[PDB]
């Protein structure tokens, strides 16, 4: 009995929507409002925009237009564009992947053998990515129903180019007067006082031989052998090796202001990531007729090894990745590399019971050791028993008819969390030489020319601090306590359950940044505290048929939780990190819950000045923030809790419908009543709140409050922020509600008597489509409010499909 | 199967008990001089460039005032916030060197004089540079914690209060470094990264003096002048112990600002930067990456400010224009100007840096501000551009090493203490004076044919030894320290230690609100303003141990 199941999928993907930027002629109109607003004359401004503006009768300025020359230019060299800048650095995507898969299995031995092709065309200019994988998996009873042997294997070659850092981001504060080529075709640029921010598109081409290469094997070889009747033991062993190579290219440039002195430059990376296990598990098994049994006891051994190393050159005479190999380079160099690793051994054991389908019990026990703690604690030990009552079994309640089922469920387990860094014990001291790059200086290297000769070869170096160590440091432990209700009505029709979990998390595990005075390398991994985390579940859902053969199952689902923090180290309290921003400890309080300044609104006359308590930069135009000390000045004891990001309920509903061979199914996801908080509106809504001048800004800050615009919420324009209105306000929260559509998916299903016409199975079509509408509240100002601090959303996806299947 | 989980140790790293070691002793020791040239930032340079722009000497500079916003907030004392990220960084960076320093400590004391000749010679340099923190950290905050127990445990470092001394007990502890750094300290230093006994003493000095100008009150105004502390600043400027290192003026100021003559017999101690040293781009004086002039396409921040371009001018006899200086711009033809104008700010007309192919214009290449900010260029900091020693990284450095002392610091500090003192040695203070501008009198290297090329008539004269007035004697002596220090960030400071840092600021925010726009709604708060506030990070982390600086709650 052989099977053959082949598939495959073309999809499209698009983003739909971006935070609006500055027009190149909006930006002029900011900047001038900006300026005005500011009492400052807009015709001194560095930019070069000619403004002819007046009054409006009322004694209010009004801009009555603008003219930019061509050129950008004392010597014309850059042109002034309306660059959409986003759209010029973005694309439509396309997915492509096929994937066929045979399986032979017999009485005696089976056998599996994929091969998958993926291929995608990234939303990005200049960006791909794809991924052929294999297969071949199998085993052999070298005894009938006593001793067998096993194998699984799966292999991948990987081949990207990526985005650097945050482009988009980059590619939405460039302004749009600068063009993405210049007068001569060449890369364009900033020049004069312009913002100092590369060309995205020129970025994304230098950038598109950046290309690495993956490769990864993994799998497992075991021997399963059973002894008489209802024991096997079995052990296996498994492996996972990866490796990754790339040259990344540095080539040189000018464009404008934005120069590189060209500098020619690769670097060869290779990264080793090497992972092993191996387990033996014996396993005996009753069942005395009315009466079963499962127990089971075994251990299991991982390691991990990965390592990485780099080598770099610069100066080269051919700027192509051909000629540009280390080899061939002909100025200053750099090596790098270092490893690290662990490894973990854990013990264990489970318990199973019923009676006669009815009482049920199951206990858990293990013990986890882990390289990373020192010796002191590095074990731990999880029990975990739960225990079930399915009760329409029961002898008495078996007339109620209508409900079918009705179980009852409750755990009691703990569990352990280890995953820290791998030196998380250790006070570090690193020989940072400084052979490495570095935003704006702050090298943090060890060398210096002691002897003052300017340097000319190798210098004096030394060590620095990276971390102060405990060596006190111990695993993490929740533990949740479960209990609900399985429960099935009418006729097998109505189903459901409901939980109410309590986990509880204890001696959390975060590495703590140093206090200033500690100084360098003042960081370190404690444990710091507990926190508790307790809901209520409730899934249910209906399903039927009808005369005209619709069969629906409509399956939905409401979530709520609360989450409450429990004890913290003075220290940790009083430094914010879990919440409070440092003006107020977390401790009965939400995890991530903020405190800061209250907004409200806009100073709309100098009397709602005078006649409030004294602001530091307040005037008519300003926010104004209000004064919870009532003691008459703003200062900065005038703040209460104002973000908690705990979900008031959260819901889910899933729909299929199947009607005359087709095959409908969408699937809904949503939020009530959150909260949210964001930088973004630094972006869209003020000129000047940002540490550098002249980037694009968004869309709705044309909206400002202006004397031709009062009954605003959005404070004026000004070219230096005053009132600090960037100080951590209700401004920065709005309401995240939301409900989202995520998957809907058709498909036709050939019928089957004429499918084996042309030899097949099922042979079924389908089109979906992922993160296709959203539904936000009327106070969110969007971009997808469940990542709120990102000014773009996720790109759409849309697929076309087929699953064969001989 | 425990044998199993030991296998593993950290890879290309000294763990800590190893630390200690001796064979890692001398690696801690040059850690800690590194930092000063490597734990800087384009934002916060450990010159102090960035919160001098409150001063009467320069102006932020770049595109316009929304660029930098922290820094226009501090250039006109409006806007600053106990939260601003900028300071908050200065603090924590200066502690960073801190931690070398006494990293380098905690080993050092447990060495064995026998088997290390160089102990103490060693322990000098560290207290001495941790010194130069703590008093850069007491210019710019006042309200300090003092870190100098080098065997401090991490968890003893959460107790620490920034009130546990008073203000004269604070200066005093960074006088108990600097005076063991002298009483320690070699006579020469054959590796000049290192300080001779000469600049332990300046230094020790320096800090006398602002400890002099007492502030012994709760707010920053002044409480009397200490003579015991001016005594000391006499004291450790005596020219017998700078004979005994060779050092003293140069021939031309220019020289203590040019790659060709780096650590002359000016430069008491100064900070290496480098290239060609193995480092990615070179150790690089990074901390000027924004004060490079527009030419090069980024960023012309620290603008030099017409007052100071103004106040080299000089009457017919060759002495300043203390009363008239300001009323009309310096008119190059007509004025007698003091050579050191060319020195430090390049005008426009005029070659930058002595490069006669780079002449400043008033154009979009040399103001990134069309104007806003003016024409002008600091050239201390800055080097020729066709120099082998300019590279370009993420922003624009040179090698050019950074004097933290200049001998003329050391004579007109001398001079300072002893007019202040009032005992018959005003005369002495004034001869010092004109060691110093007698100097600056001849300088005309590199710019004699300005004469005729460009019309500029020099003229500095001395003053005469005859008796003068203390309050007259400091009124020069003010001065000599205003034109010998232009754009070398000493400015903001002098004024706070002297105390009239709200008459001077103010008065300049109004002469200079017709030349700078940025300067309009400008205006210091006196007792309050003389000091940046205390972290609010810091003070929100500190569970209770940290005290505001008053007038900022
Ligand atoms: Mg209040
Ligand atoms: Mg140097
Ligand atoms: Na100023």
């Amino acid at each position: 009995q052989i099977k053959i199941n082949f598939d495959a999928s073309v999809s499209a993907s698009m983003y739909q929507s971006k935070m609006n930027v500055l027009n190149t002629e909006q930006y002029g109109r900011a900047m001038w409002q900006a300026y005005v607003n500011d009492g400052e004359n807009p015709n001194g401004n560095a930019l070069g925009y000619a403004y002819n503006w007046g009054y409006n009768a009322d004694g209010n300025p009004v801009l009555y237009g603008m003219t930019l020359s061509k050129y950008l230019d004392s010597k014309n060299t850059m042109p002034v564009a309306d660059t959409d800048w986003f759209d010029e650095i973005t694309r439509t995507g396309v997915i492509q992947q096929y994937n066929l898969s045979v399986s032979n299995g017999s009485e005696k031995g089976s056998s599996f053998f994929s091969l998958g092709y993926y291929k995608n065309l990234g939303v990005i200019k200049d960006t791909d990515f794809d991924r052929f994988s294999a297969r071949m998996n199998s085993d052999y009873k070298l005894i009938d129903d006593i001793l067998t042997i096993g194998q699984h294997f799966t292999l991948n070659r990987t081949s990207e180019v990526q985005a650097p850092g945050g482009i988009i981001e980059t590619a939405l504060d460039i302004p749009s007067a600068i063009p993405v080529y210049a007068s001569d075709g060449s890369w364009g640029g900033p020049v004069g006082g312009w913002p100092d921010r590369r060309n995205p598109r020129a970025v994304l081409e230098y950038n598109k031989d950046n290309r690495y290469t993956y490769w990864r094997m993994f799998g497992d070889a075991y021997v399963n052998l059973t002894p008489f009747k209802g024991f096997n033991l079995r052990s296996t062993f498994g492996l996972d090796y990866a490796n990754k190579q790339a040259r990344y290219f540095t080539y040189p440039y000018q464009e404008g202001t934005q120069t590189n002195n060209g500098k020619s430059a690769v670097e060869a990376k290779q990264e080793h990531w090497t992972k092993w296990m191996w387990n033996a598990i014996a396993t005996y098994q009753l069942e005395v007729g009315k009466h079963r049994g499962d127990v089971m006891i075994g251990m299991e051994l991982n390691r991990e090894d990965d390592s990485h190393f780099s080598g770099y050159k610069e100066d080269f005479s051919i700027l192509t990745p051909d000629y540009m190999w280390p080899d061939a380079g002909s100025g200053t160099a750099q090596a790098y590399g270092a490893g690290e690793g662990y490894s973990l051994v854990s013990f264990f054991g489970k318990m199973n019971y019923s009676y006669a389908d009815r009482y049920l019990l199951s206990l858990t026990l293990r013990r986890d050791g882990s390289s990373r703690f020192g010796k002191n604690h590095r074990y731990a030990t999880f029990p975990s028993v739960s225990l079930g009552w399915r009760i329409t079994q029961e002898n008495f309640m078996k007339e109620l008819t209508w409900l079918d089922d009705l179980k009852l469920r409750a755990s009691w387990g703990q569990t352990g969390n280890q995953e820290i860094s791998n030196l998380a014990r250790y006070t570090i001291y690193a020989p940072n030489y400084g052979t490495t790059d570095s935003f704006g200086g702050q090298s943090y290297g060890t060398a210096y020319d002691i002897t003052g000769s300017n340097g000319g070869g190798v210098l004096p170096s030394g060590f620095k601090r990276n971390q102060i160590g405990n060596d006190n440091i111990k695993w993490e432990t929740t533990t949740q306590t479960n209990v609900g209700i399985d429960f099935s009505l009418f006729k097998q029709s109505l189903y459901g359950s409901l939980e109410y979990y309590y986990k509880k998390a204890t001696d959390i595990l975060t590495e703590m940044a140093g206090v200033g005075v500690l100084g360098e390398g003042g960081s370190r991994w404690i444990n710091s505290g507990a926190m508790k985390n307790q809901g209520f579940e409730f899934n249910l859902g209906y399903r039927n048929k009808t005369a005209f053969g619709l069969t629906y199952d409509l399956n939905g689902n409401i979530s709520t939780y609360r989450n409450e923090i429990l004890e913290l180290p003075e220290t940790v309290a009083a430094n914010g990190k879990f919440g409070g921003n440092g003006v107020k400890s977390v401790v009965g309080h939400t995890y991530g819950a903020q405190v800061g300044y209250i907004a409200d609104g806009i100073f709309k006359s100098q009397d709602e000045v005078d006649n409030h308590a004294t602001q530091e930069g307040a005037a008519v135009g300003r926010i104004r923030y209000r004064d919870i000390d009532h003691n008459g000045v703003i200062d900065e004891r005038d703040q209460n809790w104002i973000y908690d990001p705990t979900p008031s309920f959260s819901y889910g509903l899933n729909i299929y419908l199947e009607y005359k061979n087709f095959d409908l199914t969408m699937f809904w996801q949503g939020v009530q009543g959150v909260d949210i908080i964001s930088d973004v509106k630094k972006k869209s809504d003020f000129w000047s709140a940002s540490n550098v001048g002249f980037l694009n800004k968004g869309t709705r800050l044309l909206n400002a409050w202006s004397p031709t615009n009062p009954n605003s919420d959005i404070p004026a324009l000004t070219r230096s922020d005053t009132n600090n209105e960037q100080r951590v306000s209700t401004y920065f929260v709005e309401n995240g509600s939301f409900l989202k559509l995520r998957n809907i998916q058709l498909g036709y299903t050939v019928p089957a008597v004429i499918s084996k016409k042309m030899r097949m199975d099922r042979l079924r079509f389908y089109c979906s489509a992922q993160n296709l509408l959203t539904i936000k509240s009327k106070n969110f100002t969007g971009e997808d409010p469940e990542n709120p601090n990102f000014s773009y959303p996720i790109p759409v996806n849309i697929t076309f499909g087929l699953n064969i299947g001989f | 199967c425990d044998d199993f989980l030991d296998r593993q140790v950290p890879q290309g790293i000294v763990t800590g008990d190893q630390i200690a070691s001796p064979e890692y002793v001398d690696n801690l020791v040059i850690s800690a001089y590194a930092i000063w040239a490597t734990g800087d930032d384009i934002n916060s340079s450990f010159s102090l460039w960035n919160y001098d722009v409150r001063s009467d000497d320069c102006y932020k500079g770049g595109s316009g005032t929304e660029d930098g916003g922290v820094f226009n907030a501090l250039e006109i004392s409006k806007g600053i916030n106990t939260t601003d990220w900028n300071i908050n960084d200065i603090w924590k960076r200066l502690y960073q060197c801190i931690t070398r320093a006494n990293t380098a400590l905690q080993s050092l004391d447990q060495m064995d004089e026998k088997t290390y000749p160089l102990k103490n010679q060693r322990i000098a340099e560290m207290r001495f540079l941790r010194g130069h923190a703590h008093f850069m950290l007491k210019q710019l905050f006042k309200k300090i914690v003092i870190v100098n127990d080098e065997n401090m445990e991490p968890d003893a470092y959460n107790e620490l209060s920034n009130t546990t001394y008073t203000n004269d007990e604070q200066w005093q502890k960074i006088a108990d470094d600097f005076q063991f750094a002298y009483d320690n300290l070699p006579e020469v230093q054959i590796e000049k990264g290192r300080p001779a006994q000469a600049a332990a003493a300046a230094y020790l000095a320096k800090t006398y003096l602002y400890k002099a100008y007492r502030q012994d009150g709760a707010d920053n105004a002044l409480t009397g002048i200490n003579e015991e502390d001016l005594k000391q600043v006499v004291k450790y400027t005596d020219p017998l112990i700078m004979a005994k290192g060779g050092y003293g003026l140069e021939t031309d100021y220019s020289m203590n600002f040019l790659p060709q003559y780096e650590n002359g017999a000016e430069s008491v101690w100064a900070i290496q930067y480098s290239i060609n040293d193995g480092t990615y781009n070179g150790n690089l004086n990074w901390g000027m990456g924004l004060t490079t002039p527009q030419i090069l396409g980024c960023c012309d921040f620290h603008k030099p400010s017409q007052n100071l371009v103004n106040a080299f001018k000089t009457d017919s006899q060759g002495k300043p224009l203390f009363s008239t200086y300001d009323n009309e711009n310096y008119e190059v033809a007509t004025d007698n100007v003091d050579p050191r104008l060319f020195h430090t700010v390049g005008m426009p007309g005029f070659p930058y840096k002595y490069n006669e192919g780079y002449i400043i214009q008033k154009n979009d290449d040399w103001s990134r501000s069309k104007g806003l900010y003016g024409y002008y260029v600091s050239l201390k900091e800055n080097v020729d551009p066709d120099c082998d020693c300019l590279k370009k990284g993420s922003y624009w450095a040179s090698s050019l090493n950074h004097i933290v002392i200049r001998y003329a610091d050391v004579l007109l500090m001398r001079a300072e203490a002893l007019i202040q003192l009032n005992d018959g040695r005003i005369t002495d203070a004034i001869s010092l004076i004109n060691e110093v501008r007698s100097r600056a009198a001849g300088s005309t290297m590199l710019i004699f044919n300005y004469k005729e090329d460009y019309g500029v008539n020099f003229k500095v004269t001395p003053y005469d030894l005859k008796a003068y007035a203390q309050d007259e004697a400091m009124k020069m002596l003010k001065w000599e320290r205003r034109v010998e220090f232009g754009m070398e960030s000493s400015r903001f400071f002098d004024l706070v230690r002297w105390g009239e840092a709200k008459d001077v600021i103010n008065a300049y925010y109004v002469t200079e609100a017709s030349r700078c726009s940025i300067y309009k709604n400008a205006g210091f708060t006196e007792n309050k303003n003389e000091y940046l506030p205390v972290p609010f990070e810091q003070i929100s982390a500190s569970n209770g141990n940290y005290t505001q600086n008053f007038g900022w709650h």
